[PDB]
């Protein structure tokens, strides 16, 4: 889901004063601070995004990790069968 | 609306139709109960005349006519089988009592004398007797006012069904393929010794014993007897032995709903049937199911294949409770949220139509609580034969073969799209058409052969009433002369003139038809291809008429 | 009634202008640019004499193989990524 | 198929636990990783061929049996099982191969195919493979997940089975009926106790129980994460493959297992017996004479059933609602009639018809059932039930103890010969052939499909 109210944060639009930080947002010029941080969770990755946030936004994939699986069970190899010097080269 | 107008006490009469389904008025002498009538028109008389006061309220003397309308049955029919037990003809009896007396006391008096001929094995002499009160109650027939005819034919229906069950069994050569048979047919039983009246008559079937109630049905229409609907009583009463519910599944066309509610009627109840998925609210479902097991009354679920899965979730769970309560046998059920008596009576049957698939199954938490039960073609054969022998014949076995044949020929040959229909229903709509032609024209073959041609013959593309007349002319030799068309046709010619229409053999033909057929269906629906003069064709068939 | 104008993705003379307009403030490096001598028939832009143009052109290459890996034939999406790809670079 | 779906952690933690599972000496074969994966393989069949039915068990068994051999052998024997294949689907068929004196197992597996022993043929898959199938006890016991879905068919069921596993270790089961809403709010008070308790539980029939468990019982299990560490209760819920689609994060959540385990027609005949007759008898000897004959006959019936189409044109499934209705046909006629062949002929044509004719709707299936119900019914003087079984009329003194008892005897001491389905049941031996023959086809078929996909 997406509205456009965020619109002017997902895109840089902020009217900066001389020395206060503005955005026009619906209908007030509501106050903004340095430390505001805005991130997007998605429920499941076949639904479709709205085209705007991904020319905006960066998606990163945190999906399941149904590709590859050599990484995983390489892993549980390396931990698992003589482990030693696997886990003595990150020591 | 009755409460609050309890003082007429003939505003309800119009209301208790809905609430009895088999009656709809209520006789007053000058302010007593004199009596009831029936949908036909069947006139009950009640011997106790209920005196009404205007203290009393409306559901207490509904109350008392609800088992004072059971014992005037009942008492109707101890005056009936007293008068048959005693050497009397049927004719003599037909207009004294009602409907219900008498086609169960007949019941009766033929069980025990098909009871005592099986004991000797001479079902010659009760052969010819059935088939001379055959003949006397078709002769009567002919001369009888509507008003008993109903009565006459209604009765001729169990009777032709007696007469075919001794031919049969006369023609059985073992003395256990006449038990066979014998313990395969429904049979009654009446037990004096029991002062219970009301529980004093019962049907016995399979070895399966079920107690008769005297609730009255009017003079519906009589279900004629068919093998296939002896197999359908039979397992529904081995169903409902054992406290099942009763289920029956197949394709449409079959009478499934009709077959249960044949049952009721000859087992003297009304059978409450609910059309189902159609526009209505499960709230109402809950209050009738409420008062069908707060009464005994029994319930079917027409159509029930299809319901919204949240409405059927719910009848299905209440459906499930009231059955249970049945087996264990408690006397109150928490149902609709509230604690409600049930009645031992109580029973509740199911119809699947078939589905887009085809088979169509209850929800799986029903199949431990009934049995579901398939239902084949009916002996179409059989149903055209009685019904041309009760309306009077002269070759009723060759001519009900030729018109199921042709009905089936006519199935295979013509092309099949989504309108058409040759089920059941259009054969038992020719047999109730033809009835007002019959009167006109002859009782020969070409007055069916013309019946034909006003029901199905104007619903076809034109290569079907090829086909149509082909195989009329293949089956049938009795073709027929233009009639009474002297003047209707000369209207219609004149209306076309007056319109500046030009009439032709086609526009004709139309014309003919939808007068022809509009005289029985009230309301009708027209198709053909765009602006192709159907308006117009209404038209001149409204004022050649006017 | 409305007029119709086509702009569609952004060509290689529309990358390489843009990407050297804002890699004008860092176009240069500790000592000098490895060995400024690159085949010559791929460059979409002047010829190499800083890192600037070989880094326009890596990325525009980059950019467009990605395109047309990830998708098959008419790929009706712009660069977006590439201009989050030039902040992170110059950032 | 909708209940055999899978998740990525399943077969994590299964690969994980397949180096643990220092058991069994593996074959002293090439290296050691190439046993670890060997090792892998045994496992992973072990574990997820009890979330399978019979033919996909059988599917799945050869196609990863393809996947290891052509991959750890030559072109020569990756050829010549392809043609073997092949030779399975006759749709696919062409010239066998042999390879001399190097791999008995494809001549093996020749032989079973030319002798038209088509299952064994299938079975060498399994048998080869040295693997250890498992029972309801061994995949609980190993399982950490507390929740386990009892998957079946309508007609055959496992809760004898986990009755009788609770029995034989720690019992605690609570068998809960689910049903009405009185019902329904007793099976979650029964389920919260249990929680706390941890005693066993088991529910039945969970496709009718659709909208409850879809809005109570699913959203127990989602919020029943930390509620694991609780006393170890077992959660057994009997699901059925022909039934309505179950939640996908309900399945998914919860361990799967499904039950194949067929009793012998001299088994059904047993356990229908007992169960039928602990209760007590009700009248004379011809009372549980009738009532031997209709378990007979119910258990040929519930046999033909089972081959499909082969006998009948379509599947059914009889429920032992048609037995209780039998017997109390059986029990009436016999107290309404004297003590005579005479209702023979109506109780046969009622059991046709009615009792077990009303749910059928092919009148070629009503006339197989019909004839059956003759030959099984109809008669006296030692009728020949099976080929193998006399069962004389009772004798003229009328005692029933002796009567149980030559019968309980003749049950026990007669055995069921291996060639049953088409000596007890009337069926040609080209029907049963034909029937291994198409069943063969479809698996190998699918198997096919599978290996191209890869
Ligand atoms: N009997 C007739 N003689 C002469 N002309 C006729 C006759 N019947 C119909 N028409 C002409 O054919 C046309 C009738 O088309 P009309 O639209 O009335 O047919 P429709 O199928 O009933 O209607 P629609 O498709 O518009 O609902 C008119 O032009 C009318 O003049
Ligand atoms: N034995 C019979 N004799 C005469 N008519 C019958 C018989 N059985 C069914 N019919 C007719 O066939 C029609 C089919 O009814 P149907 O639509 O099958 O009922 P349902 O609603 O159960 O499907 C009924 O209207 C009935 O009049």
């Amino acid at each position: 889901f997406f509205d456009p109210i965020i619109s002017r944060l997902i895109s840089r639009e902020f009217n900066h004063a001389g020395n206060r930080v503005t955005v026009e947002i619906g209908d007030h010029e509501v106050d903004v601070s340095g430390d505001f941080k805005l991130f997007i969770h998605s429920c499941d990755p076949s639904g479709d995004i709205p085209i705007f946030l991904r020319s905006r936004v960066r998606l990163v994939h945190f999906v399941t990790n149904k590709e590859s699986i050599e990484t995983r069970i390489f892993d549980i190899t390396l931990t698992e069968e003589n482990a030693e010097m696997q886990r003595k080269r990150e020591d | 609306k009755i409460i609050g107008s309890g003082k007429h006490h003939d505003q309800v009469s119009k209301f208790m139709k809905k609430m009895f389904g088999s009656i709809e008025s209520i006789i007053f002498l000058e302010d007593f109960i004199t009596g009831v009538r029936s949908v036909e028109g069947e006139v009950l008389n009640l011997n106790e005349k209920i005196e009404l006061k205007d203290s009393i309220q409306a559901q207490e003397w509904l109350n008392i006519l609800d088992t004072e309308i059971k014992l005037s049955v009942f008492t109707q029919f101890r005056d009936c089988l007293g008068q048959l037990k005693d050497g009397t003809d049927i004719e003599v009896v037909v207009s004294k009592y009602i409907f219900q007396a008498i086609l169960l006391s007949a019941q009766v008096m033929w069980t025990e004398l098909v009871e005592k001929c099986l004991q000797t094995n001479q079902f010659s002499k009760y052969w010819k007797e059935v088939d001379m009160k055959i003949k006397g109650l078709l002769d009567k027939l002919n001369k009888s006012s509507d008003n008993v005819k109903k009565k006459i034919e209604a009765l001729l229906v169990e009777y032709l069904h007696f007469n075919n069950v001794i031919g049969q069994l006369k023609n059985c050569s073992t003395k256990e393929e006449a038990r066979l048979l014998w313990a395969k047919v429904q049979k009654f039983y009446q037990k004096n010794d029991t002062l219970d009246d009301l529980n004093s008559v019962f049907i016995s079937q399979s070895g399966y014993l079920l107690q008769y109630k005297f609730e009255y049905i009017g003079i519906p229409e009589r279900l004629i007897y068919t093998p296939l609907l002896l197999i359908g009583f039979a397992t529904l009463t081995d169903s409902l032995h054992q406290k099942y519910g009763g289920c029956f599944f197949g394709p449409a066309g079959t009478g499934k709903t009709e077959t249960v509610k044949a049952f009721g009627q000859n087992l003297g109840r009304v059978v409450v049937v609910f059309n189902c998925d159609d526009s209505f609210d499960y709230q109402v479902l809950s209050r009738l199911l409420v008062g069908i097991t707060q009464i005994g009354a029994w319930g079917c679920f027409d159509e029930f294949n299809r319901l919204d899965e949240k409405v059927l979730s719910a009848v299905s769970a209440n459906i499930q409770q009231i059955q249970n309560g049945l087996q264990v046998g408690k006397s109150h059920i928490t149902l609709l949220e509230e604690e409600t008596p049930l009645s031992p009576h109580t029973a509740v049957f199911i119809t699947l139509n078939p589905g887009y698939n085809g088979r169509s199954e209850l929800p799986e938490n029903l199949k431990k609580s009934f049995r579901e039960f398939s239902m084949k073609s009916p002996q179409s054969g059989t149903i055209a034969e009685m019904i041309l022998q009760i309306m009077g014949f002269e070759d009723s076995k060759s001519l009900a073969s030729k018109i199921v044949h042709f009905l089936e020929l006519l199935s295979s040959k013509c092309s099949s799209m989504n309108h058409y229909h040759f089920g059941l229903r259009t054969l038992k709509g020719v047999l109730r058409n033809c009835s007002p032609l019959i009167s006109e024209f002859g009782e020969g073959e070409k007055t069916v052969v013309e019946s034909l041609k006003r029901v199905i013959l104007p619903s076809l593309g034109d290569t079907d009433e090829l086909v149509f007349k082909d195989e009329l002319s293949k089956i049938f030799d009795s073709a027929g002369t233009p009639l009474n068309s002297k003047a209707i046709v000369q209207c219609l010619k004149d209306a076309g003139q007056r319109s500046g229409f030009s009439m032709s053999e086609e526009f004709l033909k139309k014309c003919m038809q939808f007068y022809y057929m509009q005289k029985t269906q009230q309301a009708l629906i027209l198709v053909g291809k765009a602006g192709c003069g159907k308006t117009a064709t209404w038209k001149t068939v409204i004022d050649a008429m006017a | 009634r409305c007029i119709i104008n086509w702009m569609g993705d952004w060509d290689t003379k529309t990358m390489s202008q843009v990407a050297n307009n804002m890699v004008d403030v860092i176009p240069m490096e500790f000592t000098d640019f490895i060995v400024p001598e690159v085949n010559k028939e791929l460059v979409f832009t002047e010829p190499i004499q800083t890192i600037r143009d070989a880094v326009v052109n890596i990325l525009i290459h980059f950019d467009r193989n990605f395109y047309q890996k990830m998708k098959v034939g008419v790929n009706p999406r712009s660069p977006g990524y590439f201009i989050d790809g030039l902040r992170a670079l110059v950032k | 198929h909708w209940f055999y779906g899978i998740s990525i952690g399943q077969f994590l933690s299964c690969f994980k636990r397949v180096f643990i599972k220092k058991s069994r000496e593996t074959r002293a074969a090439r290296t050691r990783v190439d046993e670890i994966l060997w090792l892998l393989y045994q496992e992973v069949y072990c574990q997820f061929s009890t979330a399978l039915d019979k033919k996909f068990k059988m599917i799945m068994a050869m196609t990863m049996f393809c996947l290891y051999k052509f991959d750890i052998e030559s072109e020569q024997y990756k050829e010549a099982v392809l043609t073997m294949i092949g030779v399975l689907s006759e749709s696919s068929d062409g010239v066998p191969k042999l390879t001399v004196d190097t791999n008995n197992d494809l001549r093996y597996l020749w032989d079973y195919v030319t002798t038209k022993s088509y299952i064994s043929a299938l079975n060498w898959f399994k048998n080869e493979f040295f693997v250890d199938e498992w029972n309801i006890a061994d995949v609980v016991a190993n399982s950490e997940n507390n929740y386990f879905t009892m998957a079946s068919e309508r007609d055959v069921d496992g809760t004898f089975k986990l009755i009788e596993l609770a029995k034989a270790s720690k019992e605690s089961l609570k068998i809960i009926p689910l049903g009405s809403i009185e019902n329904l709010n007793y099976a979650q008070e029964e389920i919260s106790k249990s929680k706390i308790e941890g005693g066993w539980i088991l529910l039945q029939n969970i496709q009718m129980s659709l909208s409850w468990v879809k809005t109570y019982l699913h959203k127990h299990v989602e919020e029943t994460k930390a509620a694991e560490e609780h006393e170890k209760f077992k959660m057994f819920m009997t699901c059925h493959l022909t039934g309505d689609k179950l939640p996908a994060p309900l399945l998914q959540r919860t361990d799967r297992f499904v039950y194949e385990d067929i009793p012998g027609i001299l088994d059904t005949v047993k356990d229908l017996w007992g169960s039928q007759f602990f209760t007590g008898k009700i009248s004379g000897v011809w009372s549980v004479y009738c009532t031997f004959l209709l378990s007979w006959f119910h258990a040929l019936i519930t046999a033909r059933t089972r081959l499909v189409p082969h006998g009948f044109s379509k599947k059914y499934y009889f429920n032992d609602c048609d037995f209780q209705f039998a017997s109390v046909y059986l029990e009436n006629v016999l107290a309404t009639n004297s003590t005579n062949n005479i209702p023979w002929a109506q109780v046969r044509d009622h059991i046709a018809t009615i009792v077990y004719g009303g749910k059928i709707d092919e009148e070629k299936d009503l006339e197989v059932v019909a004839k059956l119900c003759a030959h099984v019914f109809c008669g006296s003087d030692n009728l020949q039930i099976v080929p193998g079984v006399r069962i004389p009329q009772p004798l003229l003194q009328q005692s029933e103890e002796e009567e149980r008892a030559r019968l309980t005897a003749i049950l026990s001491n007669t055995i069921e010969p291996a060639d049953s389905l088409s000596s007890w049941l009337q069926l040609p031996r080209e029907s049963i052939l034909n029937y291994e023959r198409l069943q063969a086809k479809e698996v190998a078929s699918s198997t096919e499909q599978l290996l191209q996909e890869m």
